[PDB]
């Protein structure tokens, strides 16, 4: 199955962008998009697919 | 001291046992509507005391995750505070939903009300005053009062509204008139003296000035408070002749000096930047930034990007589907990027 790490979708990105990346894990997981693993705090987040949308993580991203 | 982190088992949406944070010195609590905001600020309200019914329920078991549909999800709820002061070990208090009431613990030693609220005093939090905590509208309250209802709000903060009473009482009665003056003054005169710089800062301005001023100098107490600005451009008016965002900038800048009395360790802000704009909304946030290096923890939960961009750490809440709705959180750390 696909996976995606928030870490590596902020490489090389400002505070408002990595903030707007993290806030959309949030918006994607509220409709199912996604469901959402951290192992422990300020740890990575990592994305895997949910069961109310199909296409490719990676072009979701 | 600072509040480190905050535990939560059962609490309303928060099912089961989870960890909020750890915080850094400016956090900000995000998150699309309907996910856990407001109930994650319940859980910091109830912890430092709150009463039942400022809580959104009728009785404390209602707070026990899936109450409100009739299928709680345990018999026993809690949420527990660590609060961490540079040289000491750790400090955890705590208050569980045992039987429908409240049990208090510090440090897994179950207390009662009187000893939890003076051990929270101790280290300047006041859970009956709520300084650590600033209300939504808490700005536009401030904003619409007069230099009469500036004196009432002095009166309760200082408590020479308490000697009120007893005052007109005796009418030599300088014994209470001169204690309700200097219980008056103790808090008044460290506001007007804070109010000047705070007001520059927040107008990121030099140019702009702020006055505070009793109108009767010798029993403040009887007359209002007038309140004075140069906001940046124009000249000294008095702040209820000011104008929508100005008038926002001096009400701000009232608010935070009345906190710089007897502040508080954190300073929780719940959507305080509902009624601002473009124009200042980042002089408000770069000013938490500057102040949270040192003078107090901000804990801000907020809707605008560009307010909680500003922040160190972002914990994000999001929901699932459940007995009502799951709430669960997730830690970010906005250190690592530039701009
Ligand atoms: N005891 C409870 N058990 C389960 N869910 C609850 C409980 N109390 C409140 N909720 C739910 O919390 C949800 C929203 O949480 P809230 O913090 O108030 O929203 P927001 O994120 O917009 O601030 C509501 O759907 C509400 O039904």
């Amino acid at each position: 199955a696909e996976s995606i790490s928030l870490l590596e979708l902020c490489r090389n990105t400002n505070r408002k962008q990595a903030a707007a990346k993290f806030y959309s894990f949030l918006v994607l997981k509220k409709q199912q998009a996604i469901e959402l693993t951290q192992e422990e705090p300020y740890s990575d987040i990592i994305a895997t697919p949910g069961p109310r949308f199909h296409g490719s993580l990676e072009v979701l991203f | 001291g600072f509040l480190k982190l905050i535990e939560i088992e059962n609490f309303k949406s928060y099912k089961g046992r989870q960890i909020i944070g750890p915080f850094q010195r400016f956090t900000a609590i995000i998150g699309p509507n309907g996910s856990g905001k407001s109930n994650l600020m319940d859980a910091i309200s109830f912890v430092l005391g709150e009463k039942t019914s400022n809580l959104r329920v009728k009785t404390l078991r209602d707070l026990i995750h899936g109450a409100p549909v009739g299928k709680p999800a345990a018999n026993r709820a809690f949420v527990s505070m660590v609060y961490s002061e540079e040289g000491a070990e750790d400090r955890t208090f705590a208050r569980v939903i045992v039987g429908g009431s409240s049990e208090y613990k510090i440090n897994n030693k179950v207390v009662q009300l009187h000893e939890y609220s003076e051990e929270l005093e101790k280290l300047g939090i006041l859970i009956k005053a709520r300084n650590f905590l600033v209300f939504q509208g808490a700005v536009e309250s401030i904003a619409m009062k007069n230099p009469k209802e500036r004196t009432a709000l002095f009166e309760e903060i200082s408590r020479s509204g308490e000697l009120a009473q007893e005052y007109d009482k005796r009418k030599a009665f300088e014994q209470i008139k001169k204690e309700r003056f200097d219980r008056f003054n103790a808090c008044f005169e460290s506001v007007a003296t804070n109010i000047d710089e705070i007001y520059k800062a927040l107008s990121r301005n030099s140019s702009a000035q702020a006055f505070l001023g009793p109108e009767n100098p010798e029993e403040p107490y009887l007359d209002g408070i007038n309140y004075n600005c140069v906001a940046p451009g124009k000249r000294f008016r008095p702040m209820d002749n000011l104008s929508g965002g100005e008038k926002t900038v001096a009400a701000l800048a009232l608010l935070f000096a009345i906190h710089s009395y007897k502040p508080a360790p954190f300073f929780v802000l719940d959507q305080i930047d509902a009624a601002l704009d473009n124009t200042n909304i980042g002089k408000v946030a770069n000013y938490i930034k500057e102040q949270s290096t040192c003078n107090f923890q901000a804990i801000v939960i907020s809707l605008k990007e560009e307010f909680y961009t500003k922040a160190e750490s972002l914990i994000g809440v999001y929901p699932e589907q459940g007995d009502c709705v799951i709430s669960k959180v997730l830690t970010f750390d906005l250190t690592k990027y530039p701009d």
